């Protein structure tokens, strides 16, 4: 009879004396002061940690956590790698427009589509554009820019587009969020009010992952290529039959790919090995490097490594892996002639003041873990205006009306009648009537 | 052209084409019109018009209702005639089907499905390859006793397993012994990897049927145990010890161990017994040690096919057979994807030091998963693992459908005491080819099987004359 604080629930079926039990940290301890373990880390009694929306506590060698429902996340990345809302990795290489997510599941309020095209000569395909239908408005993410289309006359469901780090973030007041890295990666986040009322390549988000392969006609299949083929949009698009194997069709490119992608398994990421399993990212890195055989193959690799570095940051391991010879980043390009304010933030853990949050506007998600270059505005004009990427005084930032920036003083355009508008010299947008009939 | 300009500017012209004024025809009841939306509903892609980013022109369209038929080949048929499809065959609106764990009926265009009970299976294969009740494959390489699976209530049962180093390095492990704790943990049964099953530290004889559970040994290389609670066990003793556990569907969420919780979600499978979820495969496993004295292990971020170069060519040349469509395994390609089995075949063949034994053990796992979904691989031992196919005893021959109740004369004497169901057919030496196994040696014909008490020769009489197998008592 020798308990150890880790065989507590085992049963002791098959040193410390009677009573006290080994804790794994040192001398014997009573059951009450028995510590807790998590991801190869040993926490004493009465500690605190957070898991993605909640907070926990090591009570009696056991964790007690709050119960709130975190958001739901779907991931699209690489040459056709998908992660659904309930955590089911898979691959699919199509050439058509596919329903990423939607609410018209057998009347609906939105839809998010994607556009996959071939990239390479081995047959693999990758995403290169996004379309967002909200009510009647249609946003399109394309050519590193956001384009509005068919803006509805007077409903104009409130959204917000901005740029954080290297990523472009589009949020909707209803509870939809899209994060786009401008090349191939996409994250879709949904609020917990949509639970079990969506369908598409990202599953139906019901905390149950044995039914995410539901086809368009409400049938559960067991094949990736049948689930994928049933969500194409144009009926004339062809059907996928087999998944190509890049590194087998391009033998001469293997040696390089297996050598560069090996950094994930090196000692550089030694801190993150106990928190995120690197194998499903190493496989994606090798798969992507063997396929980009028509040019610009140093860009397929850096994004693949960044996808894993971002998760390491998200779980609490800020790692600095870029070097002047490995995926360099050119930040100070944005600085004024020779005043140094923009800095490469390896893991984005910085909360500064913009002219949006200065007026009480706040988001609903923490995006404090995105890589990129960030400002460090000086002390003579410390408010970061986003639509121009400029450090300005608290007075002269902008107005931000109808998702359009307007410089202070500038006559604010208005799609109303008899209503002129101006951005005051106090960052305040104010409108007046004109009796030229109509009145106030 | 005037009409096209009329439509393009924003106007909507009316029909002018009559039967005598340049008419136009389309197949079926496709009526020609001007100024109608090209966004059509097609009996599969419904609600297209809500996402229509285009203006309208002329052409052949459908009436107000009667969405266009896409699955079939008719015209603008009504909505309540849409024929369903399922990997080919065109199912009519009213024809039913039964899928794996559910049954569906073709309603108007869309299936209506209803769940059916179907059990779950945990598998411990190879030296270290654990498949939970919800997939979630991972590799461990442990060294201790571990709690494979035990009923959570207080006592119901417990199933353990000895994972320990097997060759030279720590990275070559094996399963060495299976321990079962049942009957309120008042009975301990032990299976060692040499046969020699023993109960309460005492050797036992097979078959052994009791009130609570039972054990059988149909082919001398497979031990099959049934428990009245709803647990079923298969233990394979060659070429490498393996374990398969099957549970009913009335114990969903009441099991804990290395085999997960069996609740339908494969993300909380690594959920420790003390709250939060782990990230790696070794971190979660260490928390289920049955002996406090054992140490903790860590994952292994390497591929054995890169450390043993001389073995890589051998491993590839054979494990690649799984993807060859002309090979016997090519048949199974329709049902079960072979990619994971191929990768694990390479891993095991490169890693262990008995390369042929690991090759055969890995190759015999595909031919069990496939033989569970109907497709049965007949005669797949003709080139690869025929090392013992021809070694069967005098009248015995290697069979692929050697089930439990193809047994000797005494099995027919009762014929209903030990015919446990829900057990997959297994291979091995036998010959129940209407020649029922004799008391010993060659499998004699039905005429003189035996008269089973003791098994007498085919010349005795009780007045119940001794005859072929059965007795006219
Ligand atoms: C964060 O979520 C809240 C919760 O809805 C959003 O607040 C909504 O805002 C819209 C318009 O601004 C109102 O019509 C809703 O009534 C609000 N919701 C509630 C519950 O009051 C908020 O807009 C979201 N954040 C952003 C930046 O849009
Ligand atoms: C096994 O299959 C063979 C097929 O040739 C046939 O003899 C029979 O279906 C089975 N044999 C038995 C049940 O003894
Ligand atoms: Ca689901
Ligand atoms: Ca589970």
């Amino acid at each position: 009879r020798a308990l150890s604080c880790q065989t507590l629930a085992a049963g002791y079926y098959h040193v410390c004396p009677d009573g006290l039990m080994d804790d794994g940290r040192g001398g014997c301890v009573v059951e009450k002061e028995c510590p807790c373990v998590h991801n190869n880390d040993l926490y004493s009694s009465g500690a605190k940690i957070k898991v993605d929306c909640n907070t926990c506590t090591c009570k009696r060698g056991r964790w007690v956590c709050t119960q709130a429902v975190c958001h739901g996340t779907c991931s699209i990345y690489g040459s056709g790698h998908y992660i659904t809302f309930d955590g089911k990795y898979y691959d699919f290489d199509g050439h058509c427009s596919y329903v990423a997510v939607q609410d018209y599941c057998g009347l609906g309020s939105f839809s998010i589509i994607t556009e996959n095209v071939p990239c390479g000569t081995t047959g693999v395909t990758c995403s290169k554009a996004i379309k967002i239908f909200m009510g009647r408005t249609e946003l399109k993410l394309e050519d590193k820019h956001r384009v509005v289309i068919q803006r509805d006359e007077g409903h104009h469901v409130a959204y917000t587009t901005r740029e954080v780090g290297q990523y472009l973030v589009v949020e909707s007041s209803t509870g939809i969020i899209v994060i786009w890295d401008k090349r191939t990666t996409v994250f879709i986040k949904l609020a917990p009010s949509y639970k079990g009322t969506v369908c598409g390549l990202c599953g139906n988000f019901d905390h149950r992952s044995n039914n995410d392969f539901t086809t368009r006609d409400h049938m559960v299949v067991s094949s990736e290529l049948d689930f994928g083929n049933s969500w194409k949009e144009a009926p004339t698009c062809p059907d996928v039959s087999t998944n190509p194997e890049p590194c087998s069709l391009n033998p001469h490119r293997r040696s390089w790919a297996e050598k560069q992608c090996s950094i994930l398994k090196s000692s550089v990421f030694s801190i993150c090995h106990s928190k995120v399993d690197p194998k499903p990212f190493y496989e994606a890195c090798v798969h992507d490097s063997c396929s980009c055989d028509t040019g610009g193959d140093c860009e397929c690799f850096c994004s693949a490594v960044a996808s894993y570095a971002q998760e390491c940051t998200k779980e609490g391991a800020c790692v600095f892996w870029r070097t002047p010879d490995l995926c360099p980043i050119f930040c100070d390009y944005y600085n004024p002639p020779h005043e140094c304010e923009w800095h490469y933030e390896p893991c984005g853990n910085r909360s500064f003041e913009t002219c949006r949050t200065i007026n009480g506007i706040h988001s609903n998600i923490s995006v404090s873990y995105l890589e990129g270059c960030y400002p460090r505005c000086p002390k003579d004009r410390p408010i970061y205006e986003e639509d121009l990427k400029k450090c300005v005084t608290a007075d002269k930032c902008g107005c931000y009306v109808e998702d359009t920036h307007y410089p202070p003083g500038a006559s604010v355009p208005t799609e109303e009648t008899c209503k002129s508008c101006v951005c005051t010299n106090s960052s305040q947008v104010v409108c007046r009537p004109e009796e030229g009939f109509c009145y106030w | 052209e005037f009409s096209r300009q009329c439509s393009h500017a924003g106007g909507r012209p009316g029909n002018w084409r009559t039967a005598t004024l340049c008419p136009k025809t389309c197949p079926g009841n496709l009526v020609y019109l001007e100024s109608g939306s090209p966004c059509m509903d097609t009996c599969s892609h419904l609600e297209v018009s809500s996402l229509c980013e285009e203006h309208r022109m002329d052409g052949c369209f459908c009436p107000e209702g009667t969405v266009y038929d896409d699955i079939g080949d008719s015209g603008c048929v009504p909505v309540s005639q849409c024929h369903c499809r399922l990997h080919g065959h065109l199912y009519t609106p009213g024809q039913e089907i039964t899928n794996d764990c559910e049954q569906c009926v073709c309603n108007a265009g869309r299936w209506v499905c209803k769940d059916l009970p179907c059990p779950g299976t945990c598998a411990l294969e190879g030296g270290s390859h654990i498949t939970t009740f919800d997939g979630k494959t991972y590799t461990f390489h442990g060294d201790c006793y571990y709690v494979l699976a035990k009923g959570d209530h207080n006592d119901s049962y417990a199933l353990l397993g000895e994972l320990a180093p097997c060759g030279s390095t720590d990275k070559q492990t094996c399963l060495k012994t299976v321990v079962l704790l049942a009957d309120k943990k008042k009975n301990v049964v032990v299976f060692k990897s040499d046969g020699s099953v023993l109960l309460n530290e005492l050797q036992v004889n097979l078959p052994h049927v009791t009130a609570s559970f039972s054990v059988f040994r149909p082919s001398s290389y497979h031990i099959m145990v049934s428990m009245a609670i709803g647990v079923r066990l298969q233990v394979q003793l060659a070429p490498v010890m393996q374990l398969f556990v099957t549970l009913d569907q009335a114990s969903q969420g009441q099991v804990q161990g290395l085999c997960g919780n069996f609740n339908g979600l494969e993300g909380d499978d690594f959920k420790t017994a003390s709250g939060l979820v782990e990230a790696t495969g070794a971190g979660f496993a260490n928390t289920w040690k049955a002996q406090s004295s054992c140490h903790d292990k860590l994952d292994w971020l390497d591929d054995p096919c890169s450390l043993n170069i001389e073995s890589a060519n051998y491993a590839e040349h054979w494990c690649s057979l799984l993807k060859k469509t002309e090979t016997p395994f090519g048949r199974c390609h329709s049902a079960v994807d072979p990619a994971e089995y191929y990768k694990r075949c390479k891993y095991d063949t490169c890693n262990c030091q008995n390369n042929e034994d690991c090759l055969c053990a890995a190759l015999s796992s595909y031919a069990r998963a496939c033989t569970a979904k109907g497709v049965m691989l007949w005669g797949w031992r003709e080139h690869v693992c025929n090392k013992d196919v021809g070694s069967c005893p005098n009248s015995q021959v290697f069979l692929y459908n050697l089930t439990t109740c193809q047994q000797t004369c005494r099995s027919l004497s009762e014929a209903d005491s030990h015919c446990l169901e829900g057990f997959a057919p297994v291979d091995g030496c036998g010959c129940p080819d209407h020649t029922f196994l004799d008391e010993k040696g060659r499998c004699v014909p039905l005429a003189k099987c035996s008269c089973y008490g003791l098994y007498l020769e085919a010349g005795d009489v009780v007045r119940c004359v001794c005859r072929d197998g059965r007795l006219h008592c």
